[PDB]
RNA sequence: CCAGAUCUUAAAGAUCAAAAGGAGCAGGUAUCAAGCACACCUAUAACGGUAGCUCAUAACGCCUUGCUCAACCACACCCC
RNA sequence: AGAGUUAAAUUAUAACUAAGCUGUAAAAAGCCCUAGUUAAAAUAAAAUAACCCACGAAAGUGACUCUAAUAAUCCUGACACACGAUAGCUAGGACCCAAACUGGGAUUAGAUACCCCACUAUGCCUAGCCCUAAACCCAAAUAGUUACAUAACAAAACUA
């Protein structure tokens, strides 16, 4: 029947859920790091678009918010 | 928005003949003191098509359907006004304007001039659909910005070139 | 569509065809979804004015690659 | 979706009597501030009707009353707009009762399980979020035909 499906997805997820509970700190150190590196490239664009514009500064009054943080 | 004068004959109250002799009692109890919200509907309905329409003994017609939702659609928001957390309504309300958007896209394509017409007296705003309707995410709106406000800003700078350095060679010529 | 180069000669015919342009057709990938000035008007060939243009029928990116064959496109040590 | 309301049960609580009361296949633990009877708020949940099959787009809804009310003159349509049981999160309020976790008892070689007792998150109301299900009638929407014709099984087969 079916059940021998079900039964391995139910293995796999229940595996699954308990490598995040053993390295719940390892992922959270690994997330904060890519949302660096996103935020950063991301200033990277848009530093980027100015300088090919001809300017040499950023236009005035523009500081580039941190979209990539948390918030509510 | 309209309101009805609350003394006034319920819509199937009217042309009987004999009202005004009749005593104030009776007079009340036909009057919209004593009558729903429905009977309320129905006056609005018969004095709104009565005002902006041509023919008002045509049901069939585009432009009498336009009146009609628009009567509901105010109804609905008077009802959203209230309870603000009813969701079965709400979508009436979201579903009600999309099908007088569609029918009065669909009037605008046949007859434009009773279209124009229609549109000024409801108040209605007809918008045309914007193409690649998209989500407007946080990363999108800001790069936008910065784009707008870049733009901006290598006009003043060619503005100003335009300006003082030409003034500059113009000097040496003017001496 | 074709300037220009060359040949022939009664200066108007022909051979090759740059640049520019488009009815349509044209590898893989959307886990590349937004590109960021990519539009236009007036007269000037300036200035001034409008705030637009391309894109889920695939723009903008990335990877692989000569070809649709009387032949065609490209390179001539490297820094297009 | 709002506003108002309560029949049956249960509990705080008081009186009276009794010495035991709960619990299991059998027991222990717990209680003795208890049990039975009479009187009785709040909170929560909605017997029989239902052998009925109605309303909504779906998830859902079946104690009573009132108000508001169920798009389109009646095709298809997304990544767009709106919604989405239960569990879970944030803040305040409620807490009869049920109850993950936890503690005790028992069983077992072990029982951090089934069984018994106690109690918490929570199930509840107001405001916000999360947007997941065997979200399954595993059968997409609109018009139709009973012709042709049985892989199997199931809820017969098919055309635009
Ligand atoms: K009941
Ligand atoms: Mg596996
Ligand atoms: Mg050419
Ligand atoms: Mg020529
Ligand atoms: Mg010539
Ligand atoms: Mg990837
Ligand atoms: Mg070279
Ligand atoms: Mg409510
Ligand atoms: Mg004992
Ligand atoms: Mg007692
Ligand atoms: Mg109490
Ligand atoms: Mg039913
Ligand atoms: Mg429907
Ligand atoms: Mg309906
Ligand atoms: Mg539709
Ligand atoms: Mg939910
Ligand atoms: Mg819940
Ligand atoms: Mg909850
Ligand atoms: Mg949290
Ligand atoms: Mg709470
Ligand atoms: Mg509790
Ligand atoms: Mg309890
Ligand atoms: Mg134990
Ligand atoms: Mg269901
Ligand atoms: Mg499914
Ligand atoms: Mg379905
Ligand atoms: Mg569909
Ligand atoms: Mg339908
Ligand atoms: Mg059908
Ligand atoms: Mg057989």
């Amino acid at each position: 029947k079916n059940i021998l499906k079900i039964r391995r997805r139910k293995m796999n997820h229940h595996k699954y859920r308990k490598l995040v509970k053993r390295t719940r700190f390892l992922r959270r150190k690994v997330r904060e790091g890519r949302l660096r590196q996103k935020q950063v490239k991301f200033e990277r664009d848009l530093k980027r678009i100015w300088q090919k514009a001809g300017l040499k500064e950023a236009p005035a009054g523009w500081q580039t918010p941190k979209i990539y943080l948390k918030n509510q | 928005q309209d309101d009805p004068p609350p003394s006034m004959l319920l819509l199937d109250y009217q042309n009987v003949p004999g009202i005004h002799k009749v005593d104030d009692v009776v007079k009340r109890l036909l009057s919209l003191e004593m009558a729903n919200q429905k009977e309320k509907l129905k006056i609005k309905k018969m004095q709104l098509m009565n005002k902006v329409l041509e023919n008002p003994e045509d049901t069939s017609s585009l432009e009498a359907r336009i009146v009609a939702l628009t009567v509901k659609i105010r109804n609905y928001e008077e009802h959203m006004q209230k309870h603000r957390k009813d969701k079965a309504h709400k979508r009436f309300l979201l579903m009600s304007i999309d099908q007088r958007k569609k029918m009065l896209k669909n009037l605008r394509e046949t007859n434009y001039a009773v279209f124009e017409k229609i549109c000024k007296e409801l108040g209605i705003e007809y918008t045309f659909p914007p193409p690649y309707h998209r989500k407007a995410h946080r990363r999108w709106v800001t790069k936008k910005a910065l784009c707008t406000q870049v733009f901006r800003e290598v006009q003043k700078l060619k503005k100003q070139k335009r300006a003082l350095r030409a003034a500059a060679v113009a000097a040496h010529k003017q001496g």
